[PDB]
RNA sequence: GUGAGGGGAGUGAAAUAGAUCCUGAAACCGCAUGCAUACAAGCAGUGGGAGCACCUUCGUGGUGUGACUGCGUACCUUUUG
RNA sequence: GAACCCACUGUCGUUGAAAAGCCAGGGGAUGACUUGUGGAUAGGGGUGAAAGGCUAAUCAAGCCUGGUGAUAGCUGGUUCU
RNA sequence: CAGGUCGAGUAGACCAAGGCGCUUGAGAGAACUCUGCUGAAGGAACUAGGCAAAAUGGUACCGUAACUUCGGGAGAAGGUA
RNA sequence: UAAGUUCCGACCUGCACGAAUGGCAUAAUGAUGGCGGCGCUGUCUCCAGCAGAGGCUCAGUGAAAUCGAAAUCGCUGUGAA
RNA sequence: GUACUCUGGGGAUAACAGGCUGAUACCGCCCAAGAGUUCAUAUCGACGGCGGUGUUUGGCACCUCGAUGUCGGCUCAUCUCAUCCUGGGGCUGAAGCAGGUCCCAAGGGUAUGGCUGUUCGCCAUUUAAAGAGGUACGCGAGCUGGGUUUAGAACGUCGUGAGACAGUUCGGUCCCUAUCUACCGUGGGCGCUGGAAAUUUGAGAGGAUCUGCUCCUAGUACGAGAGGACCAGAGUGGACGAACCUCUGGUGUACCGGUUGUGACGCCAGUCGCAUCGCCGGGUAGCUAUGUUCGGAAGGGAUAACCGCUGAAAGCAUCUAAGCGGGAAGCCUACCUCAAGAUAAGAUUUCCCUAGGACUUUAUGUCCUCUAAAGAGCCGUUCGAGACUAGGACGUUGAUAGGUUGGAUGUGGAAGCAUAGUGAUAUGUGAAGCUGACCAAUACUAAUUGCUCGUGAGGCUUGACU
């Protein structure tokens, strides 16, 4: 469905008038301009493009300068994309603006971000290995795989087999948070709870898909 | 954070005065017990003559522990000590006094007969 | 992982680095003009410009303190005389750090510090 | 004030604005919320300060007591609404931020000494 | 553990078909006119119009 | 680099007879030219066979390469095998 | 309980720094003690608070040279048409 | 042969006289391996086995069981400054 | 012990103890074999962070065992099985 | 006699694992004396008979003795279904709750301890459940080495003895830097019908799939009573998984302080080196679990056993032969991630290049002169990105890094001076001084002048529009 595409700015806590306390996530949010509108006549599914941010002119290239100037819109930092239906396409022009006054404080939503990166790691930390014992006679065996398959039959290693690799920094999506609160004045979500990334990375908000 | 062989104990005069933990009942693999969970314990030292005699194994729920609890606004409370209160056949409590402070988490039909007799209750 | 972490190792023990680059700023303070290694060069940045922000107020715990650092007397003396006086109005920036190709040796990268108005 | 000026500012509208002043050392009495069914009442909670954290709206602070031989430690978060008042009955004088020794102390060896104006 | 066969000098080439060397940065600095390493000083101690040597 | 090594000049019938120097094979390692080779599975050949490059008595010719294709699991010993 | 003489446990090392070690612990330490120099005992012999231990990194009979090209109903190999 | 401050000491820490920085370096600061330090709650549930680690540790004084070959056990255990 | 194929006490149908190839005990002693406690702990539940040495990259020097030849995939079947 | 041993040979010949076979083992079926108040077939089933599998004990001696080197444990698994739990059903000697037996079903799940070297077994306490098997009785170039099976020693027993064992007991060296296949990650090259910057469709692949208890329906249906539901709704847990660091904690050898010994800075005072960071008490960022939040929801389509509607063959009957339905944690979708090297190489938006000669091999022809775009890279400042790479940001028209200024935090009362004390010390100046990695500003220093690559309108044939 339509979304926003916004920034990463920390974690905090709100207090209930009852005291319990919430955590919450602070999104920043620069309004949205739309690019382009994708049809099925012409692309065959239906899409709005958005871009958001700002980026010098001299890091912008000529045919994103182009791509740009026939929408009538301000370069941003980043260019998405989503996928919609008629209803939700219908309002939409090339040229507005959709901003954070698209969700109300109690809906549930969708996030959308890339996974802290920890580098090459190993089964122990990546898989839930479990390591082998400290004392008794161990010799240099302590955090390693173990066995990694069977005998002669079938002589081969299996396709998935769980080893040591490079570890996060992926697209992660969380689902079933709550929003806590809508800043119009500030352009700012708070939402409950977690959400992939560091803090100035970009993340993505939508409207839940469970029901 | 009650395991298995976590020594605790007794804030009650049914008679024992330190139990052993044999086991954490509620699930296949559960690993800790916590203030208002149900144990199995063994009872190690108890006062001569009464109804309870040292190599009994009976049921128990956790009251105080050294890891402390969560609270809803962000508090935690700690405790000095790992105390229970002894239990029978139908889970419930059969001693006549409690000694020292306990929690809220106890506020079900089940258990209140400790917080009834408890002195202090914070 | 070291996200975010600052300083560096150089394959020393903390003490023998914290020594070294005493050595490496008086040395400096001295001369006016060295070479060394590039990393040495960019981490000496961090050790040798808060002494001269030290050295622009002259007073005898100020003293102490620049004693404390470097155990120099003759640096002492130098840096409370000639060049806080000297950078009295700059806001900072007093080395410069410029590449100067490797070391016949090991083929180690190499640079050259120098203070800003040296001479 | 290491965070970014929007968590700041979100943060700085829901600050407490009639805290008291304390340090470690002293002893206080927090009045704390308790709040079963529809009935509301304040009950009193006495002990010495051992620990204080300064962090804005996250700031917390840990207050120690004995309690019919056992001994129990709470740390309250400072600016929740729970916790409706807190007054400081007298002022000790230590030589250090955290009174985690005190924990090892009891009776005549946990005392604490008056700071006097 | 150690090879059963001995290895063709194809496969040993293809082996190393990623071993070749790689030019570097030069650039002729105006003030001088000499060919320098960029952003770097010049042998004789010229960077930038600036010389570090009397 | 007053080095090692080489390029000229000169000697000699001969210096690719120049000092661990007659002749200078093979394993092994380079540079150059021609053709083939980055959608296709295996003892690497064999029987067919298009295209290309050079030569040419211009050809039903010679030399190099070999897209595509049928068949095809080394040698010796010891064994019933 | 140090020096000195040993070698009970563990990690490491195993194409080792080392053809028997390092590190952390361990035992004896005025005695049936440790050690320098120079001598004696020689191979079916010596010596042994005794393990078939030691006798030049070699021991259910040392090393070297001869008999000697020992013998092998066994294994391998055996060259042009 | 072998000094100074503490010390019973030729033990130990830091120094003197006097010697050295051990014949490849520079960066980086992933998995995994080796050597160390700290660790919430639990405290042998580990394992063939408390293996390894953790723990005890000085001087003076008080006190100290069974058993005994009357010597011991014994620095028993335990405690104070 | 909650739970004891090990341990301790006793019983005796001793497969197949027994008196200088000594029998039954025994204070002290043992880097001796078995069992149980206190303290203590990363042995473990279940691992986390940090420091040094390698690993990785660059410059210099520069090994090893192995090796019929290789244009060296999976599965089901066949076949010195 | 040799376990103190040695040489020449054999897979011509044994022990382990493989192979053939299937007596034995396990599983299934046929007949049915009978048991079951009567009633062979609810559930058992004698005397006999026929098969399946390749988990047992065996038979043979085909592979290996110029070596295929392991009983159990640990770590990590993968498949089967003859199903342990959860799901769907038929019969019942099925009132209800439960139970028995058979059919369908492999998606997920499927204990901790005491004893022993054990596999196994017994025992204690749990759980919805603690299934049976194959994979060299899976896994030792991944770990261990307690048992067995070298050399020492002892007991019982046998032998005259050297010595030995349907036995027991104490002690006793586990090597290998990974070439190829496989697997887990991460790059370079070329291709994709002129080149380039972005955004994308999804042929397809992987991940996930579990379940307890309480309330409610309702003390209702059922039942003499005791007991006590189907269907349909809420809540809250266990285990497992992912992301994160606001909270609670751990670490935090470049942060602050206390303190012992020694040496030095001429001395006092004040400091520094070394002693595991000398020891001790705290602690910012980052990382992290034991902390926080979230997930396995709901819905479609075709089916398994099973239950049907209408309906003849066969005037009746009959779920089937024509025709039309219902039906499961299982299948395909659905949720998350990857995905056009998908050579079938896809799609959309925008941007760039519109010069002359010579010749012959007259062709997207080869050589000269001019031209060098859109962009990419080299280089530099670097990163919450990282082994090297790759990826992200920036390079003066600049906040990319360091420094500087301000703030915040931590520690806890700096030095100097002055007072009160004989003195150790205490108080004031003053919550002072110092404060890695954090927040915000600021061109002071460093990101210079640059170079290389990438071209000059993109063959032909047919068709439809112009």
């Amino acid at each position: 469905a339509i979304g926003l595409v916004g920034r990463k700015c920390g974690m905090t806590r709100i207090f209930t008038d009852a005291g319990v306390s919430v955590p919450v996530t602070v999104i920043e949010v620069d309004p949205n301009r739309i690019t382009q509108i994708k049809t099925l006549e012409t692309d065959g599914y239906q899409a709005v493009q958005v871009t958001t941010g700002e980026r010098r002119e001299s890091r912008v290239t000529n045919a994103q300068k182009g791509h740009f100037a026939k929408a009538g819109v301000a370069a941003g930092r980043l260019v998405k994309e989503f996928r919609v239906t008629e209803a939700e396409l219908e309002g939409r022009e090339v040229g507005g603006t959709i901003g954070v006054d698209l969700f109300t404080v109690g809906q549930i939503v969708d996030v959308t971000g890339q996974s802290k990166g920890k580098g090459f790691q190993g089964g122990v930390k990546r898989w839930n290995f479990r390591t082998q014992d400290a004392t008794h006679g161990n010799s240099v065996s302590h955090r390693v795989l173990g066995s990694t398959g069977q005998n002669q039959t079938p002589g081969r290693v299996f396709k998935g087999k769980k080893m040591a690799g490079h570890l996060g920094d992926e697209r992660v999506t969380v689902q079933g948070l709550e929003i806590v609160s809508v800043d119009t004045e500030r352009s700012v979500l708070v939402v409950k709870g977690a959400i992939p990334g560091a803090t100035g990375g970009d993340v993505i908000v939508r409207p839940t898909i469970k029901a | 954070m009650i395991q298995t062989e976590t020594m605790l104990d007794v804030a009650d005069n049914s008679g024992a005065r330190r139990v052993q933990c044999i086991k954490v009942l509620g699930g296949s693999h559960r690993r800790y017990a916590s203030v208002g969970d149900i144990i199995k314990v063994t009872v190690k030292e108890a006062i001569p003559r009464a109804r309870v005699k040292k190599g009994d194994v009976m049921n128990a729920v956790v009251v105080r522990t050294k890891f402390g609890i969560r609270r809803p606004d962000g508090s935690v409370i700690r405790f000095d000590d790992n105390a229970a209160v002894i239990l029978n056949n139908n889970k419930a409590p059969i001693a006549t006094r409690i000694f020292g402070p306990v929690t809220r988490e106890l506020r079900t039909e089940q258990f209140m007969k400790i917080i009834s007799l408890a002195p202090e209750v914070l | 992982m070291r996200h975010r972490n600052s300083g560096v190792k150089l394959g020393r023990t903390s003490s023998h680095r914290k020594a070294m680059f005493e050595n490496l700023a008086n040395s400096l303070f001295e001369h006016e003009l060295i070479k060394t290694t590039l990393p040495k060069a960019k981490e000496l940045r961090r050790v040798a410009e808060p002494l001269i922000t030290l050295a622009k107020n002259d007073t005898v715990a100020n003293r102490r303190l620049a004693f404390a650092r470097t155990r120099n007397a003759a640096t002492v003396g130098k840096l409370f005389t000639v060049l806080g006086p000297r950078y009295k109005e700059r806001n900072g920036g007093y080395l410069r750090v410029l590449k100067a190709g490797f070391r016949a040796g090991d083929a180690a990268p190499m640079a050259y510090v120098e203070l800003v108005d040296r001479e | 004030s290491g965070k970014h000026p929007l968590v700041q500012a979100i943060e700085n509208s829901q600050l407490k604005t009639d805290l008291p002043e304390f340090a470690p050392g002293d002893t206080v009495v927090v009045q704390v919320k308790v709040k079963e069914g529809d009935r509301e009442r304040l009950q009193a909670f006495e002990g010495v300060v051992i620990a204080k954290k300064n962090r804005g709206l996250n700031s917390a602070f840990t207050v120690r007591k004995i309690s019919s031989g056992v001994g129990v430690e709470r740390v309250f978060q400072t600016h929740s609404p729970v916790v409706a008042k807190i007054e400081v009955k007298r002022r000790g004088d230590v030589r250090r931020a955290k009174l985690y020794y005190l924990r090892d102390l009891s009776g005549k060896a946990a005392r604490i000494r008056e700071k006097l104006p | 553990a150690v090879q059963q066969n001995r290895k063709s000098r194809s496969r040993r080439d293809m082996r190393r078909s990623h071993d070749a060397l790689t030019e570097n940065a030069l650039t002729v600095d105006q003030a001088t006119g000499e060919t320098h390493r960029r952003h770097h000083v010049t042998k004789d101690g010229f960077y930038r119009g600036r010389q570090l040597f009397a």
